[PDB]
DNA sequence: GGGCTATAAAAGGGGGTGG
DNA sequence: CCACCCCCTTTTATAGCCCT
């Protein structure tokens, strides 16, 4: 992970240098700890891939109760940003529009130059 | 971001195949807990993190290296 | 001790190549210093062996054979040839479907000899990298001893026989363990006594997997000098040629190159003519067997290359790889004959990089009537029309396609055209009736070498009835472009045929003054101009043309800003210092703007002496472009440190001392901390000593003066009184 | 008429027809790297020329990452070479061009809210979503992504010929959409 | 210098719903 | 019980906006 991704969160007294380097070693640990036990978790379901209900079991087993409530709620905003990211003619008569577009922006570019 | 947590999770050979809605959730996730359980420290008083990892139950899996 | 732990600590954690080598460099020439550390240092250094990182093995291992200088080996070597059915590969191979704790200084050779054998590649080639290191500096030894085991032997004997590990990252395949094993096995066979180790490697060339004898030709490779019978292996080397294994060919032919061959050489012939004759889309062997028949026509001149057989050596002229392209030309080199002399005129043609072609452009400078009429056709054709198939004899999907041309575009093309044309000049020249747009510009030069050893300007409206490129863009946009006439237009054929109109308009008027000067303006290609140039200076030397006019708007053109000009005066420069002209030079004021572009061509001559009158001028405006130029030459370098040394100027310094010789660096130390101390200028004086302090270690230069020399020699033993 | 598009990546398909051993490729060559739980694939790479190819089992390859036409055949014989080189019988069977990705630069600027309104069936135009349009053309079968700036990408042509017919169809389109 | 979004094309294993 | 999609990965040009 980058630090300074963690040093602008932990930012928003001064901060020691020694303990700004040992919170970004500490979140680093917390990311390695979370995918190890999903690794199990996906084991455990005889899944090869590792899904997204399977992680979210792996954070109620740790001991992350309101952690839970926050990943359940953010994955349903995700969902529904990812679903929102009939002409009627056949391909043949619908090649044949497309192709009239093309005559009619080829006669139009020679009237110019 | 995205990816820094996908290139993390791929590197080890022990897991292997990772989905893209399982390292998305888990990316908003772990910055959240970690920003809230680093809040309280702060709330408490370098000493007083090692205080904080005594005091929760919760965050004695922490604190185990450096 | 704080030193080491950033040496290490870099060598870990840097992403630059660059960066590492400098630090491995810093620790391996202090190591006599840090010695104390040695079991620390071979702790950190373990990791470095061990890395995945190829690079990190070999700055490890340079480490080692730096602290070698400690420690004694030992001379006991046990020879035993076992062989095993374990192959020894990349992984364990249980990622699809023991390192000890080294703190003792035993604990590291200890685990470096386990690691020989180990079931990951990389812990392979770092021990054997290692290994290779302890035995380069064996002579320079000490009293702490090491026992090193005797197993060695059979350890590497193994790895090259079961090891079946490559890599193909390119066309040459290369086993990268078994390399460094085989390089090993060279450097420990003088410490061992009567063996035969030399000989047992030349049966494994006859082994049936070519992984073994691919080991066998490597070791062979580096105790190609310890080889008493040069007469059996050589028997096994012509018949281990026309193998089906690329690489197997590859390496024989390589190692056949540096043994002499005289008893059967036409069997040798025979393998190699053939494998050319073989007509093979893909080949490596291809360059190694072209070698390898230089060298029986170079020790052998009685024989030359057969009729029949130059058939096969034709579309090697054109083959993709560049490696195959060397050495056709390194072949056909002394060799003169039509049949080639078409072949080598199509390489400065079509073939893109300039390092393969001047090697044929030197060939030609180096001629019959048949091929200075065949290729004057295709440069008199447009450029905007690719080559044609049946006029080359190489094809290539490049230059000979609508799109092709696109990608190497109309400045390229001419490039390639007058290249070719500058070796036509040489010899003899045959003028013919034969005329095409661009056909007029060369056949116009082409007329004017052949009168050195003209026809004014027609009507604007006859050239677009015979040339192609005019009749197809509109006459409306190009007179309005004309009569601009530098504006651009929308039209996408206005632009480009303007600069060939100009080109032709110039050529035919040659030799011409009044529209020579807007054709240096216009002009895209810098090619063609360095070809126009080397016209005029031919006609000044024989004195056929008189140039004032046109060389008084040629001196404005630098000063302006017109950078054009510039290619005229690099083909004619010291020349312009006997003329004339350069009298008047010495009275106009642009001659700082002009030399600001036009100094790095008349200071490579000694007639620099006449322009001095210029770096007194140029130490008086104190313009660093001009300086920069002088301090090329020692005598105007000697002259200008006698003016800083004697009155300072810190911020002119910085800019000419370091382009300058770094000689009279130690000079300038003294007086900067004198500075420094006293706060006059302390940032800039501080910025130009910290340029100085590096280059301190410079060796002095003996060529300087001894009113110079002297002081060097007596400042830098002062400074090294420490 | 006007300028040539100039092409930079080239896919293709070669089958060898022969049951590969996937772990053995993975264990003998250095330049080939393998994750059966993240692809079912050996990805080997070249040098010379910078390609590639995806060694799936069964003898069934995917050459990409070649620039020309004749490069891409070119790594697919070198490829084969080292598939042989391991002790597999390798076959050249067939070999099939099935993706041709092109660049075109055109000096003058395109409002991409008037192409999207005429082709309004033809594209799907997004302002923060991704910068550029999704132009689809029926026949050749070519699917064209057109940005603000000018330059533009064509891909999805199976033949060399194709690209350059779809230029000259779509380039009249862009000159009335300026 | 990478991430964000997006396009084409082959391939093949692993998944969730349907006839 | 397999078929039909869907996901995953490889390469490549393109591009503002944003961040390290």
């Amino acid at each position: 992970l980058p630090k300074a991704t963690v040093d602008k969160m932990v930012s928003s007294s001064v901060v020691p240098k020694e303990s700004k380097e040992i919170f970004q070693n500490a979140c680093i640990y917390f990311l390695n700890m979370l995918t190890l036990e999903a690794n199990k978790a996906c084991e455990e379901e005889k899944k090869k891939t590792i899904s997204y209900e399977h992680v979210y079991k792996a954070l109620k087993n740790l001991g992350f109760e309101s952690y839970v409530e926050s990943c359940m709620k953010e994955h349903e905003n995700y969902e529904s940003y990812i679903k929102q990211k009939d002409s009627g003619l056949t391909m043949e008569e619908l090649h044949s529009q497309q192709i009239k577009l093309f005559q009619n922006a080829k006669l139009q570019f020679e009237r110019s130059f | 971001p995205i990816s820094r947590l996908k290139r993390i999770m791929q590197l080890n050979e022990d897991i292997g195949k990772i989905g893209a809605s399982v390292p998305v959730v888990a990316s908003k996730a772990i910055e959240m807990f970690l920003t809230e359980i680093v809040g309280l420290t702060l709330k408490e008083a370098s000493e007083f993190i090692i205080r904080a990892t005594e005091s929760d139950p919760k965050f004695a899996f922490l604190k185990n290296m450096e | 001790m704080n030193r080491l732990e950033k040496f290490f600590t870099t060598l870990n954690t840097a992403q630059s190549k660059v960066l590492k080598g400098y630090t491995t460099d810093e620790l391996v020439s202090q190591i006599k210093e840090y010695v104390d550390f040695t079991p620390y240092i071979l702790k950190q250094t373990y990791r470095l062996l061990c890395g995945q990182a190829s690079e990190d093995r070999r700055n490890g291992a340079r480490i080692l054979r730096s602290l070698m200088f400690q420690f004694k080996l030992v001379t006991d070597f046990k020879i035993e040839y076992k062989e095993s059915s374990s192959i020894y590969l990349s992984s364990t191979g249980e990622q699809f479907n023991d390192e000890r704790p080294i703190e003792n200084v035993l604990d590291f050779f200890e685990q470096i000899s386990d690691n020989l054998l180990s079931y990951e590649w990389y812990k392979r080639h770092g021990a054997f990298l290692a290994f290779a290191a302890m035995f380069s500096e064996i002579d320079n030894g000490g009293d702490i001893q090491i026992r090193v085991d005797s197993k060695l032997f059979s350890k590497i004997y193994e790895i090259l026989v079961t090891d079946k590990f490559n890599d193909f990252v390119d066309d040459r395949t290369v086993a990268p363990v078994r390399d460094a094993a085989a390089y090993l096995l060279s450097r420990i066979y003088p410490l061992i006594g009567p063996n035969d180790i030399i000989e047992q490697l030349v049966g494994f060339l006859d082994s049936g997997d070519w992984q073994v004898q691919f080991s066998g030709l490597i070791a062979l490779g580096y105790l190609k000098e310890f080889v008493e019978d040069k007469d059996g292996l050589c028997r096994k080397l012509v018949s281990l040629l026309s193998s089906p294994d690329e690489d197997i060919k590859l390496l024989s032919a390589e190692l056949l190159c540096h043994f002499p061959i005289t008893d059967s050489l036409d069997l040798v012939l025979e393998k190699c003519w053939k494998n050319i004759e073989s007509e093979e889309l893909i080949s490596v062997s291809k360059t190694s067997n072209l070698s390898l028949l230089t060298k029986i026509y170079r020790e052998n001149p009685e024989l030359s290359i057969p009729p029949e057989r130059l058939k096969d050596i034709f579309p090697c002229f054109t083959s993709p790889v560049p490696e195959v392209r060397t050495s056709i030309l390194n072949m056909v080199k002394n060799l003169s004959e039509e049949s080639i002399d078409f072949l080598v005129a199509e390489v400065v043609l079509i073939e893109e990089k300039d390092e393969i072609r001047e090697m044929a452009i030197k060939l030609l400078k180096k001629l019959p009537k048949n091929l200075i009429l065949h290729f004057m056709n295709v440069i008199g054709g447009s450029l905007y029309e690719p080559y044609s198939e049946d006029d080359f004899v190489s094809y290539e999907d490049l230059y000979f396609t609508k799109s092709g041309i696109n990608v190497v575009g109309k400045d390229e093309i001419l490039k390639n055209r007058c290249l070719l044309f500058e070796c036509i000049m040489k010899s003899g020249l045959p003028d013919l009736q034969s005329t095409i747009t661009t056909s007029r510009t060369f056949i116009s030069l082409y007329r004017s070498v052949q009168a050195l050893v003209p026809a004014n300007i027609e009507e604007l409206e006859y050239y677009f009835d015979r040339c192609k490129d005019l009749k197809m863009a509109p006459l409306k946009e190009f007179k309005k472009k004309l009569s601009a006439p530098g504006i651009r237009s929308i039209h996408p054929m206005v632009d480009p045929l303007y600069s060939d109109y100009t080109r032709m308009v110039a050529s035919i008027e040659f030799p011409g003054l009044e529209r020579a000067t807007a054709l240096f303006e216009v002009e895209t290609c810098k090619q063609f101009l360095h070809l126009f140039s080397k016209m005029i200076t031919e006609y000044y030397d024989a004195e056929k043309i008189s140039i004032d006019n046109f060389l008084l708007k040629a001196y404005e053109g630098l000063a302006s800003g017109k950078d054009g000009f510039l290619s005229f005066f690099e083909v004619f420069n010291t020349r312009l210092l006997a003329h004339s002209f350069f009298h008047k030079i010495g009275s106009l004021e642009n001659r700082l703007d002009f030399f600001s572009k036009t100094i790095h061509i008349y200071t490579k001559t000694s007639q620099i002496q006449k322009i001095g009158f210029v770096f007194d001028d140029a130490l008086r405006e104190k313009n660093i472009t001009v300086i920069n130029g002088f301090m090329r030459s020692l005598e105007f370098n000697e002259k200008f440190v006698r003016k800083a040394l004697e009155d300072l100027d810190v911020e002119l310094l910085d800019a000419v001392l370091m382009s300058g010789d770094h000689s009279f660096n130690p000079l300038f130390v003294k007086p900067l901390l004198r500075n420094i101390s006293g706060n006059i200028d302390r940032e800039a004086s501080s910025k130009v000593l910290s340029k100085v302090i590096p280059t301190l270690g410079f060796s002095t230069n003996t060529k300087i003066s001894k009113d110079l020399l002297e002081m060097i020699e007596r400042e830098k033993k002062s400074l090294e009184s420490l | 008429s006007g300028i040539i598009p100039t092409l930079q990546n080239v896919v293709a398909t070669v089958n060898l027809s022969c049951k590969l051993d996937l772990k053995n490729i993975a264990l003998r060559a250095r330049n080939a790297e393998y994750n059966p739980k993240r692809f079912a694939a050996v990805i080997m790479r070249i040098r010379e020329p910078k390609t590639t190819a995806l060694i799936f089992a069964s003898g069934k390859m995917v050459i990409t990452g070649a620039k020309s036409e004749k490069s891409s055949r070119m790594a697919a014989q070198r490829y084969a070479k080292i598939i042989h080189k391991l002790g597999f019988n390798a076959t050249f069977d067939d070999f099939k061009i099935q993706n041709i990705v092109s660049s075109c630069d055109i000096k003058f600027s395109i409002r991409l809210e008037g192409l999207a309104y005429a082709h309004s069936n033809y594209c799907s135009y997004e302002p923060e979503l991704f910068p550029g349009l999704i132009y689809r053309m029926v026949k050749p079968k070519i699917v064209l992504l057109i940005f603000v700036s000018g330059k533009i990408v064509l891909t999805g042509a199976k033949v060399r010929d194709d690209i350059y017919q779809a230029f000259n169809n779509i380039y009249p389109v862009l000159i009335q959409h300026r």
